[PDB]
């Protein structure tokens, strides 16, 4: 029996590989490439021209397929991911790809968050998503989405981006060969992304709140180390921002709306009963979720936010506790979608098929009619 | 002591206030707290961190927004303190709280805990020799002039419908759904996101208040507006770009009257109105059916009146008379209505003098305007 | 080797003929999911009944199949028929016959679909329908009395002596268990926590069942409860939330005995039980005072045969011995009753055999029911 390509995309890094393998076969960014193309567009855009998209969506589908699948297009079915809240125009655009250039047998834009709930097995928890563009929390009950409970924020990691650009650009103490700054008007992003994984890190509770100390009228970590750069333009990175970065992260700036405080509101609308069980499945998926510390960090923070007197006299005393995905955090909803593509069972009949597609036109979403 | 009542017509979203005798309340804003994004330390930006109506309004990409009034209850007391307070501050009245008769609005069914706080700062606060805190229905049928019919307002949050036949309020045909303009609101801006464009904030939110209030129209059917294709009427925003709203525009207000699409479990306006009319007396449908009196904002979109007559139509018994009276002063006649019930002569037995409120207290409130 | 099986407007008592105890004891409950255009995966159900949809019920929409006593969605009472018949006694209806208990004063059309569904869709070989008072006097071990039943959607009134029924001095009262909750429902939202959707409506039965009492003097304990407060008992939601009760204990069955809280305009219980025992005859008054009893859960509050017997002994005259029988298996008299009467020598010529239904059809349960 055929197996089943999982598609998963993203602004950042797009997934994908086949049904039933634990962990994708490739993982290669939503970057093109093009001749006369100083910096590649990414694939993966909103609110841009319809037949750009559909060329975009055409030419990285086929190099996806044809560098990193091996397989042509129409002898396995396709599971393409997608996080909800897509815009409708861009899943469109992957509809009209899919069945007009490569004509595969069937489509199926499933969730991210359900099929990330489907890693762990079990039927409900609390998923928050740290995407690369937003933040995103959807509570998921008994396999069903409580979608009217959401919660987006734009603190993914195009902010934390924003935030090291800025603050890099500041104390830009590049030598010689002595402070040198703005010597560039703008520097790329894998520079930036470099910087992210290999030399930033989560900070803890205590030492977050010495950050906020700090603030106005003490930094107490000082580790740095000189982060080198190619052409002789090594510059110096400061003990402190490597600790600011995650606090802007977890900053609420007196509108009480970070990133953990995202799963408490929509803990907040979730209805009495979904309460407990949301508090005793926790799932933390996303790929700005594999910082050093995040996660003891954000933890700490749920802890120290349920004290407080705005969501305590509705929650109060609760056992909070965080799964461990049998997979990477950055890559979990993949996993949840490939389990759901090595299962040949509903799935012929779950999926949109290409006939109906063909004859029809009509995209399932929730929408009426 | 005596002097003009004023007629503090609150609510979830728009506050409206103004004397007695007054057609028109020369002082609206919207109901809400502005405070600055960005914590202050010091001078040289938004300062005393409090912001009402036009210094609320005079900069929204620099305030954190704070509403203290959801689903006609009152969460933060203290803000509700300082909106009062901005009524009769330098900009809204110049008035003596101390001198003035205070009549109060509220929706039906609120808890207890609201009348008394309420009370507490308007005797304790603002020592109004004159308080009566009034409905929300019985001021729109004072507007009207109409002794029978069935009100149904739509404010920013509560949405419900008191069949009063000839001045007899029927309390148990009453029918309370918290669904309403707020969440109108907040329901397009999830569908805004599967349009492309996305809000995060709460002056971003009043941004998409403004997007709602510009283009939402009811079809009598959506399903044909879904298949055609719209023509993406554009909006200009205040920060100075435009968005194409598409479908969205009429995909939103379908809340009121399917909220089970979206995953909400309520009964929609059409049946708030149905429901209340059924579960009164078999004599008085057929007139209330005939006697609809609209109020509130939410009941201001294009083509309202027509969906509504459609699932009335469907829901109603056949042959019967309907006429939804739709006034053009829904956004005020709860405030026209009672400034028109404080100006009347009966109207001093309603209220409850400073010293009366201190004899017994609570119960003064309930036992009196009730 | 007979089945007894209780379908109420709430719970389904179902079991096997002689037992004790029934074994099926579940809210009879069917949830449909909030249907979205998102999905689920790896299998769910479509339709939850019983217990599943008890625990399930914080997403689907609980939706009662009978009301006030009458089947209101023959389909939905099939799927609970099915689910008791395979799943909870697991056991095919076609080797046993059935034994069903409806309300008194029913409307025909449920007596008969009844019978029509229990023949054309299980392919049962004989079925009975019994008054649910009848058999809460079996299960009483009377063959003299008045049985007060009150169930969830139905209260009534059945005098019976020796062994025979006056079907003339039977009542009926529509005010039972759910309008009950559904005031409790109402005066919560009064004191400050809004139950809106049907998912909250078994926490406040909930509430109803746990911290609920009759008050004997119920002036006097509202007196005592405003004035003191240690009364008020605290309760714990299925979230860590904590809440506080202090009328809505006593204050929750009083419309029990005063129907004009719900606007009923009608007798309380425990008039209706003395209207009821006023159209008997003259002769047979001193029995029916001595034993009435007192069945369903909904007299299942604590301290409520001594209101009873003070308002019947305020109502009847004084050379009356009033006596009120209230068994602590009230809960299930109706069931026990069921098991006693199916488990009967004589019962076997009162069955409905296949073949009798295939003559006559749904018109031969009138001239059989009893
Ligand atoms: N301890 C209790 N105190 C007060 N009310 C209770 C208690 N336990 C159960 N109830 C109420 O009694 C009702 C139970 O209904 P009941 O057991 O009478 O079944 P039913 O579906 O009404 O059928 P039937 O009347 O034939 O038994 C429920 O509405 C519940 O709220
Ligand atoms: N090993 C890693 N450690 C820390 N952060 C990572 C790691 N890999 C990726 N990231 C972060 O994850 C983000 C990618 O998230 P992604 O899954 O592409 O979001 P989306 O849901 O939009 O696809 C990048 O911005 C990067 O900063
Ligand atoms: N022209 C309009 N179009 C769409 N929505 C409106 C319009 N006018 C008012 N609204 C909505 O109705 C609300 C105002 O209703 P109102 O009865 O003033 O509420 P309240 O009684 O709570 O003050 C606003 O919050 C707004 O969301």
């Amino acid at each position: 029996e055929k197996t089943a390509v999982v598609i998963d995309l993203g602004e950042a890094f797009t997934k994908c590989g086949f049904a039933g393998e634990t962990g994708p076969r490739c993982i290669i960014p939503s970057v093109i490439k093009k001749a006369g193309m100083p910096k590649p567009i990414k694939v993966v855009q909103y609110n841009i021209n319809t037949e750009e998209l559909y060329s975009y969506l055409k030419e990285f589908i086929h190099i996806l397929y044809f560098r990193h699948l091996l397989v042509n297009p129409r002898d396995r079915r396709v599971v393409v991911i997608e996080s909800v809240l897509c815009p409708s125009h861009f899943r469109e655009t992957l509809t009209r790809v899919l069945f007009k250039y490569f004509e595969v047998p069937s489509v199926l834009l499933a969730p991210s968050h359900l099929m990330a709930l489907l890693t762990l097995g079990i039927n409900s928890a609390m998923v928050l998503d740290c995407g690369y563009r937003e933040s995103l929390v959807l509570p998921i009950y008994e396999g069903i989405p409580v979608l009217n409970c959401w919660g987006a924020l734009p603190l993914g990691g195009k902010a934390l981006h924003k935030e090291l650009e800025t603050q890099l650009l500041e104390q830009c103490t590049v030598d010689t060969g002595q402070s040198l700054p703005s010597v560039m008007g703008s520097i790329p992003e894998g520079v930036l992304e470099d910087i992210k994984v290999r030399t930033c890190f989560v900070s803890d509770l205590t030492r977050g709140l010495k950050i906020q100390a700090a603030k106005f009228n003490r930094p107490s970590p000082p580790p740095n180390v000189d982060y080198p750069l190619d052409g002789e333009k090594i510059l110096h990175v400061l003990g402190s921002i490597r600790d600011s970065v995650v606090e802007i992260l977890f900053e609420q700036d007196n509108e009480e709306k970070s990133v953990a405080t995202l799963i408490l509101d929509s803990l907040m609308q979730c209805p009495i009963d979904t309460r407990k069980q949301l508090a005793e499945n926790l799932v933390i998926i996303g790929g700005t979720s594999m910082l050093p510390g995040f996660l003891h960090r954000l933890l700490a923070e749920i802890r120290y936010l349920v004290e407080k007197p705005k969501y305590k006299k509705t929650l109060g005393t609760k056992t909070f506790r965080i799964h461990t995905p049998p997979a990477k955090a950055n890559c979990v909803a993949w996993l949840g979608g490939a389990i759901f593509g090595a299962l040949q069972d509903i799935l012929g009949s779950r999926s949109v098929s290409k006939e109906y597609y063909n004859q029809t036109g009509r995209i399932p979403d929730w929408c009426s009619l | 002591i005596a002097n003009q009542p004023v007629v503090i017509d609150n609510g979830s979203g728009v506050i409206k206030a103004g004397f007695a005798g007054d057609q028109i309340p020369k002082y609206c804003f919207p109901n809400y707290v502005g405070r600055p994004k960005h914590v202050r330390v010091m001078a040289g930006a938004l300062e005393g961190d409090i912001f009402i109506g036009p210094k609320a309004e005079e900069h929204r990409g620099l305030l954190s927004i704070r509403y203290p009034m959801e689903h006609g209850i009152v969460k933060d007391w203290n803000d509700m303190e300082r909106i009062w307070q901005y009524v009769y501050s330098k900009d809204q009245l110049q008035t003596f709280s101390e001198e003035h008769p205070v009549l109060l609005t509220e929706a039906p069914l609120n808890p207890r805990k609201n009348r008394e706080r309420a009370a507490e700062v308007f005797f304790e606060t603002f020592n109004v020799p004159a308080l009566f805190i009034s409905m929300q229905a019985v001021l729109s049928l004072y507007a009207t002039g109409r002794t029978t019919g069935v009100v149904l307002d739509s404010g920013d949050g509560v949405t419900h419908a008191v069949p009063i036949y000839e001045g007899f309020a029927m309390p148990h045909s009453i029918m309370r759904i918290d669904i309403a303009g707020r969440d109108v609101s907040r329901f397009l801006r999830l569908y805004l996101r599967k349009e492309g464009y996305d809000f995060h904030s709460s002056s971003e939110f009043e941004i998409v208040k403004a997007i709602k209030e510009r283009a939402c129209y009811l079809s009598i059917n959506p399903q044909k507006d879904e298949t055609l294709e719209t023509e993406k009427a554009q909006y200009y925003l205040p920060d100075g770009s435009t968005i194409e709203i598409g479908p969205s525009r009429f995909r939103a207000p379908e809340l009121l009257f399917r909220p089970d699409l979206i995953g909400e479990e309520s009964e929609g306006i059409h049946e708030v109105l149905v429901f209340a009319i059924q579960k009164s007396d078999m004599d008085l449908r057929r007139t209330l059916f005939s006697n609809i009196v609209l109020s509130g904002g939410s009941t201001l979109f294009k083509g309202f009146g027509d969906r509504l007559l459609s699932e009335v139509k469907k829901l109603a018994p056949k042959d019967v008379k309907i006429r939804i009276s739709a006034p053009q002063e829904r956004l005020y006649s709860t405030w026209i209505g009672g400034s028109i019930l404080a100006s009347l002569d009966t109207f001093k037995k309603m209220w409850v003098s400073k010293k009366e409120y201190e004899e017994d207290g609570a119960r003064s409130i309930h036992r009196k305007t009730f | 080797a007979a089945l007894v099986v209780d379908n109420g407007s709430g719970m389904c008592k179902a079991g096997f003929a002689g037992d004790d105890a029934p074994r099926a004891v579940f809210p009879s409950i069917v949830g449909r999911p909030r249907h979205q255009g998102v999905m689920v995966g790896m299998g769910q159900k479509d339709s939850y009944v019983g217990d599943e949809a008890q625990s399930k019920r914080g997403i689907l929409t609980l939706k009662y199949p009978i009301e006030h006593g009458i089947v209101t969605n023959w389909d939905d009472m099939e799927k609970i028929w099915h689910h008791t018949f395979y799943n909870e006694l697991r056991v095919a209806p076609e080797e046993h016959p059935v034994l069903l208990t409806e309300a008194p004063l029913n409307p025909k059309a449920n007596r008969e679909k009844m019978t029509q569904i229990m023949f054309e869709t299980f392919n049962t070989p004989a079925m009975y329908v019994a008054i649910q008072a009848v058999l809460s006097l079996y299960a009483s071990g009377r063959t003299t009395g008045i049985v007060m039943d009150s169930g969830d959607g139905v209260t009534h009134t059945v005098p019976i002596y020796e062994g025979y029924a006056l079907p003339h001095a039977i009542l009926r009262l529509d005010l039972a268990g759910r309008d009950l909750t559904d005031y409790l429902m109402k005066i919560l939202t009064e004191r400050g926590y809004s139950f809106t959707t049907t998912a909250e409506r078994e926490i406040v039965r909930d509430i109803k069942e746990k911290l609920c009492y009759v008050a004997l003097d119920f002036e006097q304990e509202m007196a005592t409860a405003a004035s003191s407060s240690s009364l008020e008992k605290s309760y714990e939601l299925p979230d860590g939330q904590v809440i506080t009760i202090g009328n809505e204990r006593f204050r929750c069955p009083e419309a029990l005995f005063q129907p004009s809280f719900l606007g009923m305009e009608s007798c309380g219980i425990h008039e209706t039980t003395f209207n009821s025992i006023m159209k008997c005859d003259v002769d047979i008054r001193k029995d029916l005072y001595a034993n009435t009893v007192l069945s369903g859960g909904t007299t299942m509050y604590p301290g409520i045969a001594d209101r009873m017997q003070k308002e019947i002994t305020a109502l009847a005259p004084s050379t009356m011995k009033i006596k009120i029988i209230a068994p602590p298996e009230r809960k299930y008299s109706v069931w026990i009753g069921g098991s006693i009467l199916a488990s009967l020598s004589t019962f076997q010529q009162m069955w409905i055999s296949k073949q009798e239904y295939d003559e006559s059809g749904p018109s031969i349960v009138h001239r059989k029911c009893f």
